[PDB]
């Protein structure tokens, strides 16, 4: 009775809720043709319902490539979906900020406009968005800024949560990847209300060294970040001792209207064969969640400040035990909150334990926790980015393309500007007060 | 006669209702159905001042459940002690507070509060001689705290006679469960002096202490919180629920433990409490029970009393027992801690004896410290928000609703007001 | 009346303890679950001395067991005997003194201290008239010296009217089950010289050689000793716990015993002792007992009286007896060894007499004499003490916790000022 | 709940462990797998406990060259140790300390520190340390000293025992012996609560002699150290008449701070077949352990004088038979204490009796007694030390391989200065006070 929509823009959006949708089947116990054989209603936020035992998403999958999505209707899950929303367009935007935002995408934005209001009107107590999509991409970043202007116009005051791909400092697949970048925070920096820095570097480094996988595919990536996901979602899609809604998430971990760009970070993350040997403690996971080696994101968070954390924790978990973790972290002197923030936690709890999808890579665990993490270290990754942009702007690099497709120059100069005023922004955060 | 209604906002209130209505019907001999298979009359002597007899000879709580989700709600709703509220009661809303304070008191809150009222007119209409309303909330919580002191304000409008009872979740020292309960803590501590008759202090950090050292219980559940904190709801009100050799009632209280109009904040306490193993190693005797209740490691609390004065102090006992013997040892403890009390008080501990044990045990004990301690607890808040002020962090979101700047000032001047206070009468001469 | 508290301190302390309240629950009848079973009236009529009446008819006894590491602690919990005693008494650290006093008196035990003085505290207001306390404890261990003395100059501040006793197990003059125990012997001592009302000084080797000669055993346990200790100091109160035609207590033995305040260090004895098989070829007549108990060979401190002189001799008897026997045995044994008594104090024997054999006997005896010839243990520790600070040997582990050297040369100050003055008073004229 | 966690460095360390795990899961009744079919918890202090059944060691098992840890993943031990405590380097520093403390060490150093760090926070009364390291091998005198440094610095007032292998005065299996041996002396001089001296050639001899094995295999050298260190912790792990802790250990054999070099002995030690024919007396055992011929380094302590001796008896002892022995022994005249410390003797007494391993060399024995002994003539070794070392200083051999790997020559002779002062603060001692 508290819906929220899934919306899949660009090739690792659909093949994230490939993945993000194989687990939530698994948890409700629900057949790839939407039958099923401390549960509530549960599925309901997520599944709505038909009269027969036939269950469907509360998904839009959106692309203009119609290969992945061409892939998802012969794919197993092939029943599952209703075919609406399954929107395909022809020509892929190409790694092309500008025809993923004004030349392609503006020719079908209004069907899936239109998608998305007939799936609105039909839920009630809907809570808000889940925006899944990478920022290299074309269709991505251009796509992604044109919808959030559009829903922003549409649907004024709900949850719009984000879960963007950072592109990693040192692998980069595209090779304009700072120009899409830079365009499509600029402008989605004035309509997300929360977005969720992930990053794919970061994860090789977790699978290789923890998972203990030498050669990992993307479905394992999908597979970690489906799980975050999950752990995000079970507060409203399960019965905890302490449960929290994506309002609470934004009202918490968002000080300042432009500032909301919290890390994530998982635990336990361990195989199978190392399942035993460690009886995975709630403080030795919290701890693990803070190492700097378990973060999601390739940034030292010793060289920026927690402004805020959200630990979610599902499982067989007690609250003392909780709060004596909470505690000594506090205690801790390499993590250095804000002065002006004294209170750096809010707490989440579920009872349902997180749920190994058979086939996967982790073990089965008691006990989970997800921290989405909003620091200050992060403004440091602005600033190679900003390096990169100007690099390809002080030549002018690859900006034909750009030009020729519905763009001037003056808004990457605009672009540049506000990237600028961002991280001018998060230094001033860094400082300390007087008096 | 004197019936009372009770009002459950927020998930802490909704679930700490729960609890302590499967406490009270365990009192009275109350069937999860609703209905009566008790053994003693007097359970039903005064039965009505808690429950309405519905016809055919079954029981419903005088409650009123509100939330703005149906999370907890429902969770309750299917649990057993759940089909025996009265369906309309339960209101709740859809868009939910997202633990904001302004949703919670100025646009969400707003929506459902006619209906709240309306149900609770329908209760006072159906009670014969009203006594007054307890509140079971938190002060963190968006919902809670905000829809809470919204529904005090109208109530004392409504009924400017009643008597009002709160018990409020106050925010622990070290741990904070949430970010912004700073704020929602000082606007709600606004409202409360602003319109409350009494309000009780309780932290969750005093009772992870209680239940672990004490009880010795490293697996402290929210179900044993919630017990414990029901367990000495139902003892406060024990004194009218059953007869008693020195009786107390809501009213009695208010007027021996409330000095002043805003020194209205009290500490409570329970004993005994005994582990499992170490329960028959000890005497129960009312000097025991009466020396437990004099420390810092039993206070629900986290504040040493060492740090300031009694103020005022009430003691409810039950079951039997000799009357010169609490006398006795109220004197000795008031004797030997000469130094902990307020000086031009002479004779500061009310006392009530009830004829029932609250189940299990020979003789139990509530105490009600009205002290100069808890002062501290709201200095160290006081702080926390000027930092979170100065730098205006999260101001956005409760700007977005209406509220204003001057809000935060006029509450937190207020609130160093009610400090100053405080700490001028601990060290009044 | 009269409520005595029991604490115990160190490994040897606590074994001491176990023993000891095992002999005095079989003395009184008491189920190991610590409910009564006995038989005679007069076990229940001062039972409150020693123990407390737990609530539905049980007994726990009054002792504080003190321990800086949980090993011997548990040991004693799982075994028999242990599931009686209140289990919150059972204060234990983790770091372990190591054998060092620095530790036991500076570092370590400066943590727990505070709360064993809050169990201290408590268990003195649960008494109505207390009576004293009795230290159970070694001299060598780091543990047992460091904390005893530390809780002893604690208490003597809370408490400098109550009386101490002290059981301490002095350094065997042969043998030395450690290494730098003249070190905590010496700081022991200057601790206990200055606020102890009197010191029972033991030795585990007069021990092994009654055990061995005497009653002919050549395996000795540590149990079998501790039960001989146990036994001596049950005898050293039956005097109170139980009736008497000339009854004393702790009071009036402090009183005869200590003519000067500094010398107040006894040493024990204790009769009849038969092996199983030459027990019935001996008569158990006063007179053979009261020879028995004045010998080098039955003095629970080696050093042989005959090197020096009995300052002052108490005797406890137990069972029924008639008195002039006793009256004429002392007078002849007062007689008889002329040359090994104060010339200034005539008449220098302290009678008592219970009513209740020890069990199994027919009539027992305890011997306490404070003699000159126990300064020569002092003179030895004192030139080993000497030796091992001349070299300045494991110095630096003391130092390490803040004690300085100026310690040491003051304690070794003291310990010669009362040898001097043990020495003058053995020869004055 | 008094935990003491063992660092293995080298292949010694790592053999000397796999002997005394064996030893330890047949104290306990544990399977190779951590399952299990007087005591007490027993194996709590040295047993970490998960869920299941199944119990890990507190080891931590380092080598640079992976070929003997691999050897311990084959091994019959394998499901015992938990997966990360299996820290494998890539180049062993092949005899040479430099490349043990400065090059490759200073690699895996911050890891190592990390699961240390781990395992201690995860323990609550953590009593200390047990290092087991070879003293002529590279990676043990180079990572020993390393390791020491790390900890003293972390970690600093706990129990810190450490078990060296003494280089023999004849047999030498490697060249280098002495430089090692100095350089990790003079720097671990000022860390080591207390030293273990042992030597093979002592155990060649009592093993031909007494146990009558003509040719052994050093698994049984291993398995004599393994019963030596289960004597050491049997008080921690089992019930005593007389408990004793390493504090105890540290304070009574320990009189001045840098001379903490107590040798080891043990008893008794025959052979099955001569079992019989001998009641094995206490005093009987006693005078074995004090006789030249039984103990486990090569120095006549009729050539010095024993400063503290600590007996530690296990099985069917009384004291009073213990007390009678240590008289006797005390009357004897060959052994002179020093005079200025009269109380020559810290005694233990347990009632576990001494465990024989099935398919072992010893005999089934009720009673045992292991003595640390701290006596002035193991000065006389180091001056043989000190002799090679000059020879090999004098004509500056094999120096460039030190020099190359980040080393110099000053402090070879800041090395030999401290072993010179050592000797003479021994020979300090062993004079005689005036007065
Ligand atoms: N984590 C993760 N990222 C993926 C996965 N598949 C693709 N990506 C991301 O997708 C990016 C490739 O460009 P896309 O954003 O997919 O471009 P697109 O979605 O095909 O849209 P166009 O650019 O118009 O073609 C890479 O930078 C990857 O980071 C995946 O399976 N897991
Ligand atoms: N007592 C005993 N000593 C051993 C055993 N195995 C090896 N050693 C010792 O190990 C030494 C050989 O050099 P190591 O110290 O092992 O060198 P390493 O541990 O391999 O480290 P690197 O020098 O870097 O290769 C010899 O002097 C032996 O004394 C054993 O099983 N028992
Ligand atoms: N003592 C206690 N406190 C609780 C319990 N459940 C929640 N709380 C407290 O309630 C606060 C959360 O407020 P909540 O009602 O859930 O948020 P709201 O919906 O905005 O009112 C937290 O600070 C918790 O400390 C409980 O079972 N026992
Ligand atoms: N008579 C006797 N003495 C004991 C017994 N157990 C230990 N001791 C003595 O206690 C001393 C050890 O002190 P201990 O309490 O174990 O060390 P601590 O922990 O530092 O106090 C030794 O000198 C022993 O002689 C016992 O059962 N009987
Ligand atoms: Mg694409
Ligand atoms: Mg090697």
């Amino acid at each position: 009775m508290r819906e929220c929509i899934s919306i899949h823009v660009g090739q690792a959006g659909v093949q994230i809720g490939n993945a993000c949708w194989e687990l939530y089947c698994l948890e409700h116990g629900i057949q790839p043709d939407g039958q099923m054989p401390h549960h509530h209603d549960s599925f309901n936020t997520f599944f709505s319902e038909t009269g027969a035992g036939k269950h469907v998403p509360r998904a839009v999958f959106v692309d203009l490539e119609p290969t992945v999505i061409d892939e998802v209707r012969t794919g197993t899950y092939r029943q599952l979906f209703h075919p609406e929303q399954l929107i395909t367009g022809k020509e892929d935007a190409a790694n092309n900020y500008a025809r993923g935002h004004y030349t392609i995408g503006k020719e079908i934005i209004d069907l899936v406009l239109d998608r998305i209001r007939k799936l609105a009107d039909q839920c009630t107590g809907l809570q808000g968005f889940l925006v899944f999509h990478s920022f290299g991409g074309g269709t991505g970043s251009g796509f992604t800024s044109l919808l959030m202007e559009r829903l922003s116009v549409d649907y004024g005051k709900k949850s719009k949560l984000e879960f963007s791909i950072y592109p990693a400092p040192q692998v980069s697949t595209a090779v304009v990847e700072p120009y899409n970048s830079i365009l499509t925070t600029h402008t989605t920096l004035e309509h997300s209300d929360c977005a969720f820095m992930v990053d794919n570097e970061a994860i090789y480094d977790i699978c290789r060294r923890n998972l203990d996988i030498e050669r990992p595919t993307y479905t394992n990536l999908n597979r970690l970040i489906s799980q975050i996901v999950s752990s995000i979602t079970a507060s409203l899609r399960f019965d905890g001792a302490l449960n929290v809604d994506l309002t609470e998430f934004q009202t918490n971990l968002v000080p300042y209207p432009r500032i909301h760009f919290p890390l994530a970070t998982y635990a336990p993350v361990i195989s199978a064969e190392k399942a035993y040997h460690e009886q995975l403690s709630v403080a030795e996971i919290t701890n693990a969640c803070f190492e700097p080696a378990n973060q999601m994101v390739k940034c030292d968070p010793r060289h920026g400040k927690y402004m805020a954390c959200c630990l979610l924790y599902r499982g067989d978990v007690v609250p003392k035990d909780v709060n004596a973790a909470i505690a000594t972290i506090k205690t801790k002197r390499s993590i250095q909150f804000v002065d002006w923030c004294p209170t750096g936690f809010k707490v989440g709890i579920n009872y349902q334990p997180p749920t190994v999808v058979p086939g996967g890579d982790l073990a089965k665990v008691q006990r989970a926790v997800c921290m989405l993490s909003n620091t200050t270290a992060i403004a440091e990754a602005w600033a190679r980015l900003d390096h990169k942009f100007d690099l390809m702007y002080a030549k002018r690099a690859f900006v034909h393309w750009y030009v020729g497709e519905g763009m001037e120059e003056g808004e990457f100069s605009e672009a540049r500007e506000d990237m600028a005023a961002l991280e001018k922004d998060y230094e001033e955060v860094g400082v300390d007060s007087v008096e | 006669m004197r019936e009372i209604v009770h009002i459950q906002a927020g998930q802490c209130g909704n679930q700490i209702g729960a609890k302590f209505w499967e406490v009270i019907s365990d009192e009275h001999g109350i069937d999860p159905s609703g209905n009566y298979v008790g053994d003693s009359d007097l359970q039903l002597e005064r039965i009505s001042v808690y429950y309405n007899e519905a016809s055919s000879h079954k029981y419903v709580p005088r409650a009123i459940l509100v939330d703005l989700e149906p999370g907890t709600m429902d969770s309750v709703r299917s649990g057993a002690f759940g089909h025996l509220f009265r369906p309309d009661n339960f209101i709740f809303g859809q868009s939910g507070a997202g633990n904001n304070w302004a949703k919670g008191h100025y646009t969400e809150g707003a929506e459902l509060v006619d209906s709240v009222l309306d149900v609770v007119r329908k209760e006072c209409e159906n009670c014969d001689c009203l006594q007054g309303f307890q509140l079971t909330h938190s002060l963190g919580g968006g919902t809670g705290s905000g829809m809470g002191t919204l529904l005090i304000s109208k109530v004392r409008e409504e009924y400017p006679d009643r008597i009002m009872n709160t018990f409020s979740v106050v925010p622990s020292p070290k741990v904070s469960d949430t970010v912004v309960e700073p704020y929602n803590a000082t606007l709600s501590i606004h409202q409360l002096v602003e319109n409350t008759d009494e309000t009780y202090c309780i932290d969750n950090e005093a009772l992870y202490d209680i239940c672990f050292r004490t009880l010795k219980l490293a697996t402290p559940t929210y179900g044993d919180l919630n017990h414990l904190v029901s367990a000495t709801m139902s003892g406060v009100t024990t004194s009218l629920r059953f007869p008693g050799q020195l009786n107390a009632d809501l009213r009695k209280l208010a007027v021996n433990m409330v000095p002043f109009p805003r020194l209205h904040f009290f500490m409570p306490g329970f004993a005994p409490l005994t582990a499992r193993g170490s329960q028959q190693y000890r005497a129960l005797t009312v000097p025991e029970l009466t020396q437990q209740m004099f420390d810092a490691k039993n206070m629900m609390a986290a504040c040493d009393p060492r740090h300031g004065r009694y103020l005022t102090v009430a003691t409810v006992f039950r079951g039997r027992m000799s009357m010169k013997e609490v006398d006795e040892q109220m004197l000795a403890i008031q004797s030997k801690n000469s130094s902990y009390f307020v000086e031009w008080i002479p004779n500061n501990v009310k006392v009530a004896v009830c004829d029932i044990p609250p189940r299990g045990l020979k003789m139990s004990s509530t105490f009600i410290g009205n002290s100069t301690a808890i002062q501290e607890l709201f200095k160290r808040i006081s702080e926390q928000f000027t930092a979170m002020f100065r730098r205006k962090a999260f101001l956005h979101w409760y700007t977005g609703e209406g509220m204003d700047e001057m809000e935060f000032t006029e509450a937190e001047s207020n609130m160093n007001d009610l400090v100053s206070e405080y700490q001028q009468y601990q060290d009044a001469t």
